[PDB]
């Protein structure tokens, strides 16, 4: 749709919860954790203001292979938009430790809620590094000098 | 009916008649799975329509101030990718960011003016620039139209 | 009948009846979900109004510093706000209206100009009107009257070859009901100036 | 029926080229119209050159629309059009699909609940804007790309093949006129998505 | 048999828009989810269906379980055409979907709809077909898109399952010419379909 | 009699203090209300987990602001992903006021006491916490009867004696006299750190 995302702020907030989340479905031993991002876009700073646990099994045989609720999306989004009515779906979140390629058939799916491109954002939960715990990322379609075409 | 019929036993042949009624049953099927997805959408829309209003209806009763109307000085309408404003900020990439839609601007009998975002219920065709209006003690949004004032002896009048 | 087959097809005609009803039963309920949409967008844009919240309009005073700035506020008594970086110094002027948060305390973005809610009245009542002509027989004095507004409405350039000051300030006055209110109506219609 | 249009295509072609017509008529028949689309794939890659290619073609648009992919279709009609001499006809045909699907898609999409019709639209707009470069048209042919490169811009995932036809149109402009330069970076683009 | 909770899996092919039954074969498997899910419901209404899609190139979840089966058709309006089902994932998936639900108390079961030639590597549909018989579930697999030109491998998964169990897997043979596929999925068990204990 | 019998020391976590002031922050000047969710042990050490903010109202704070179908299913949501526990008080927002129970609040309170005896009601000005210091303060309900049994030596046994305070006259006699206060201490892990 469009990059208008050169700037992600983020809520320290956000970073707190989602530590909160990944231990209290207690996901270890390299098993994964997805929530919605709430907020902000169509601003060139993407606000993440807010962030909600989606449930979300992630296999340990391939990891091109999930379940997730659908159905589970939209009913979190509309007891959110009583609350303030400035918070719609931006992308989903990873619980990291590192990207992978399997997030990007993930990250196809979450564009159909989405009026924006949607966000990956990797929060490490493993604080590893003196800086930032966050990399973030968005799945841009690019052709590319080689001769590889309609690259994801 | 303009198929079928003794119309059709004069143009075509009867058992082809047979044959088709055995079609009609066909795409009839399609037309009943397309019904029922068709209501069940509109059982799933009313009820996104009593959530919204019930909300309104808490702010809609007693009690709430009475004021009334400076100006309407409006702002462009949502729907653009840079701002949608009337009035030229700083930076690029806006359309809820710091961007706002129309605008009102009430004078209170608390004697103070509040720039508030007017309710996408109320209209322009509502809003005359000295319009009487009600606004939301609680939190300053015009919550109705109410008719000009009239001193106690001009209603003594009448 | 004709035929004894034609039994079957009363059945028949029957079915067609009932296929060409659901075709508009479709069409029919896709005008009914249109009609809820708009009430359910009318009722949206509501929840989205009443989220948000006021905000309490200033002036800009007096530069302070580079990011503190006095304004007077609509309350009344002066405030010292910050700047978000919506705004620049550079659009800020004494004078502006300026927005103002009500738990923040910061200019957002600037605002035109405070207009009375009286003044709009006066702006939209010129009714009574009629052409260039009034009353007549006192053309002579209506002729007059444009040699001070008129005249110095459409070229200042004519003023300008004089070196006189351009004409400005009138008195009317008279015996009551000679049609000063009339041509006061008149040449606010045939000019159509503010 | 089909058979008999079939027969002189069948006659006209070689010996060994006769064999390839009868499968395509046995899929017809069992009405497996994927295995058709397999099968019609590849008589065009060996002999597109011929004209009994775009016979072949004409008979297959009226007897399959809905029934072999609509893309499989449209792809073809790119083809086609390279083989005919014919620039008038050419027009004839682009317009006589392109009015089809505005209608079809009204019915197609409720009914199946899915299949765009506007991927198909692309790619006919692109072989019209084709049709006036090898006219030599060059103020008609750039004014309908300026138009089409904005709408391609608009559709927020292309598929390969629609951009990669937009790209041959571009590079068939810029040759023409000897810009050297525009020809290069669209070419780097082509060569690419291929 | 009732107290069961079923996971769809629907093939999306270009296999399915031939014309192999009126108006098309996709239409003709639109009729058959709802049969199925109205047989189930009738007789006990403690039993929910809900549908995955091999939609896409990998499948994704439209609905989860639900009484409702105006949700269930709301979804299948909802879908891609030229996917393309993957056995070995689709299994994967619906033994996930199974372990996600609001009660424990209702009985395995996949119905999986095959419309494509079957061209997923046997040897590893040998070991999910053995990991499903330890899980207690069962597996309904309606072939009519395997005979028309192609070897028969589901055939033999079938057997592996079958070991004494509450549910236990059935093979269902679908004629692929027209004789209504609506109606041959309800003659065959789906509501009278037995254990082997 | 038999217990500590005294009011919980109100450890909040490092989530929950910036997500009641966000939400409170946001609905200024209006007041702003919300669940408080977090577990019980001991006899006196709550630790409240996460919050939930309950929708606005055009009354604001109410008994009758409380709609069971929103505080249930937003309840049924976080039950799917195993991050629920059990509603062990209540927040709202005085931001025209100092910390104290207003008049309406304290028959909210006394609903919520019936329901489970720990309840808490936490007062946050999102307005006062445009200084360097956060001011949020913490009051449970004790009963009319209560005083009458002269029980408030009760519950200010087994604590440090400690208490906090808010203004003078008005303020100051609901504090006291009629809710216990009980200091707020701020919980956290060195992963959070
Ligand atoms: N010259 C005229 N010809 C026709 N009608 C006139 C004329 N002058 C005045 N009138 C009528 O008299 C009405 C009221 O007079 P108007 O208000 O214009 O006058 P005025 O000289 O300023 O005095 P006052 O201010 O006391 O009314 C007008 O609305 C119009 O119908
Ligand atoms: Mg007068």
């Amino acid at each position: 749709m469009s990059l208008q995302h050169e700037k992600v702020t983020i809520a320290p907030l956000v970073l707190l919860s989602a530590l909160d989340h990944y231990e209290r479905t207690q996901t270890k031993e390299n098993k994964r954790c997805v929530g919605v991002i709430l907020g902000d876009a169509n601003s060139s700073t993407i606000r993440v203001t807010n962030s909600f646990a989606l449930p979300f099994e992630e296999d340990e045989k391939n990891s091109d292979v999930w379940f997730l609720d659908h159905n589970y999306i939209e009913n979190m989004n509309e007891m959110c938009k009583k609350i303030n009515a400035k918070e719609k779906l931006i992308g989903w979140y990873h619980s990291g430790p590192k990207l992978r390629a399997s997030d990007l058939k993930i990250n196809e799916l979450f564009k159909k809620y989405t009026q924006n491109n949607p966000l990956l954002l990797i929060v490490d939960v493993k604080q590893q590094g003196v800086g930032l715990p966050t990399d973030a990322y968005v799945a841009i379609e690019q052709v590319k000098d080689d001769g590889t075409s309609t690259e994801k | 009916g303009d198929d079928e019929l003794d119309q059709e036993i004069l143009n075509l042949s009867t058992q082809e008649l047979q044959t088709r009624a055995k079609l009609l049953d066909n795409e009839i099927r399609i037309f009943r799975s397309e019904l029922q997805r068709l209501s069940h959408e509109n059982n799933v829309m009313l009820e996104k329509i009593k959530d919204n209003k019930e909300k309104i209806k808490n702010n809609r009763q007693l009690p709430y101030l009475v004021a009334n109307v400076v100006e309407v000085m409006d702002m462009n309408e949502i729907e653009d990718k840079e701002n949608s404003e009337s009035t030229t900020q700083g930076g690029n990439v806006n359309l809820d960011n710091t961007a706002v839609g129309k605008a009102a601007v009430v004078k209170t009998s608390s004697r103070q003016t509040v720039f508030l975002p007017m309710v996408g219920l109320v209209d322009p065709d509502k809003l005359k620039p000295n319009d009487l209006v009600g606004v939301n003690k609680d939190s300053y949004l015009i919550l109705d139209t109410l008719p000009s004032e009239f001193d106690s002896r001009v209603k003594a009048m009448e | 009948e004709q035929e004894a087959h034609n039994k079957a097809l009363n059945q028949f005609k029957r079915k067609l009846l009932e296929h060409r009803r659901y075709d508009d039963q479709l069409k029919q309920r896709r005008q009914n979900i249109r009609d809820l949409e708009k009430l359910y967008d009318k009722t949206e844009n509501d929840i989205k109004a009443l989220q948000s919240i006021g905000q309490l309009i200033g002036e800009v005073m007096k530069e302070l510093s580079e990011e503190k700035y006095i304004v007077k506020a609509s309350s009344g008594p002066r405030y010292i706000v910050g700047v978000r970086n919506s705004v620049d110094r550079s659009k800020l002027k004494k004078g502006v209206r300026v927005t103002l948060d009500i738990t923040t305390l910061t200019i957002m973005r600037i605002l035109p100009r405070e207009t009375d809610p009286l003044v709009y009245n006066m702006t939209s009542f010129e009714q009574g009107e009629i052409t260039f002509d009034g009353i007549g027989g006192l053309t002579e004095q209506i002729r007059e009257l444009r040699e001070v507004i008129e005249l110095p409405l459409k070229n200042p350039e004519i003023f300008q070859r004089v070196g006189i000051k351009p004409p400005k300030g009138v008195l009317l006055y008279g015996p009551p009901g000679t049609g000063k209110t009339l041509l006061a109506k008149a040449v606010a219609a045939t000019i159509g100036a503010n | 029926e089909i058979d008999t249009i079939l027969s002189t295509l069948r006659m006209e072609a070689d010996p060994s080229l006769h064999p390839l017509f009868e499968q395509f008529e046995k899929f017809y028949e069992e009405k497996l119209w994927f295995q058709l689309s397999e099968s019609l794939t590849k008589f065009f890659d060996d002999a597109k050159s011929t004209p009994l290619r775009l016979r072949l073609y004409d008979n297959f648009v009226s007897k399959f629309y809905d029934k072999i992919n609509q893309l499989s279709v449209v792809k073809y009609l790119l083809a086609s059009l390279k083989d005919s001499k014919d620039f008038d006809e050419s027009l004839k045909y682009l317009d006589d699909l392109k009015a089809q699907f505005q209608e079809l898609d009204s019915k197609k999409q409720r009914n199946n609940g899915s299949k765009d019709h506007g991927d198909g639209i692309l790619l006919i707009d692109s072989e019209i804007a084709r049709t006036y470069l090898l006219k030599n048209d060059l103020v008609k042919a750039r004014d309908l790309l300026d138009d089409l490169e904005k709408t391609l811009d608009k559709k927020d995932s292309i598929p390969l093949r629609i951009t990669n036809s937009f790209y041959s149109t571009n590079s068939q402009y810029f040759k023409f006129k000897n810009d050297f330069n525009s020809f290069y970076y669209t070419s780097l683009l082509y060569l690419s998505t291929l | 048999m009732v107290l069961e909770a079923t996971v769809l899996v629907i093939d999306n092919s270009e296999y399915s828009r031939n014309g192999d039954f009126p108006r098309t074969r996709f239409e003709a498997q639109i009729d058959s989810v709802e049969f199925i899910f109205q047989a189930k419901r009738n007789s006990n209404p403690e039993n929910t269906v809900g549908l995955i899609s091999g939609a896409g190139a990998n499948p994704r979840v439209l609905s989860t379980f639900t009484a409702e089966f105006g949700k269930i058709l709301a979804g299948l309006h909802d879908t891609q055409i030229e996917g393309k089902l993957h056995m070995a994932t689709a299994l994967q998936i619906a033994q996930l979907t199974l372990k996600h639900r609001q009660n424990k108390v209702q009985h395995q079961r996949i119905v999986a709809f095959v419309c494509s030639p079957i061209s997923d590597s046997r040897d590893e549909l040998i070991r999910l077909a053995k990991t499903l018989k330890k899980n207690n579930v069962a597996v309904d697999i309606i072939n009519f898109g395997e005979i028309e030109q192609n070897t028969e491998l589901l055939d033999e998964f079938i057997a592996a399952v079958n070991n004494p169990q509450e549910e236990t897997s059935h093979l269902l043979t679908v004629t692929p010419g027209p004789r209504l596929l609506y109606e041959n999925i309800a003659s065959s068990p789906i509501i009278l379909e037995e254990g082997s204990s | 009699t038999g217990r500590d019998d005294t009011k919980e020391t109100v450890y909040i976590s490092s989530i929950a203090l910036l997500k009641m002031l966000k939400h409170g922050r946001a609905g200024v000047p209006m007041e702003v209300m919300g669940l408080m969710l977090g577990e019980f042990v001991d006899d006196y050490t709550v630790n409240v987990v996460d919050v939930f903010a309950m929708p606005q109202s055009g009354t604001g704070v109410s008994v009758e602001a409380v709609d069971d179908v929103f505080q249930a299913k937003m309840m049924d949501m976080l039950k799917q992903t195993g991050r629920d526990q059990m509603v062990v008080g209540w927040y709202h927002s005085h931001p025209g006021f100092g910390c104290w129970l207003s008049s309406v609040d304290v028959n909210t309170q006394k609903s919520f006491e019936q329901l489970n005896s720990r309840a808490v009601a936490v007062v946050v000005d999102p307005i006062q916490s445009v200084k360097g210091k956060v001011v949020i303060d913490a009051f449970r309900l004790i009963d009319t009867g209560a005083l009458i049994n002269n029980l408030e030596p009760r519950q200010t046994t087994s604590n440090t004696g400690l208490l906090n305070k808010a203004n003078i006259q008005a303020l100051i006699h609901g504090l006291n006299r009629h809710y216990y206060s009980l200091n707020i201490d701020y919980h956290k892990t060195a992963k959070e750190t």
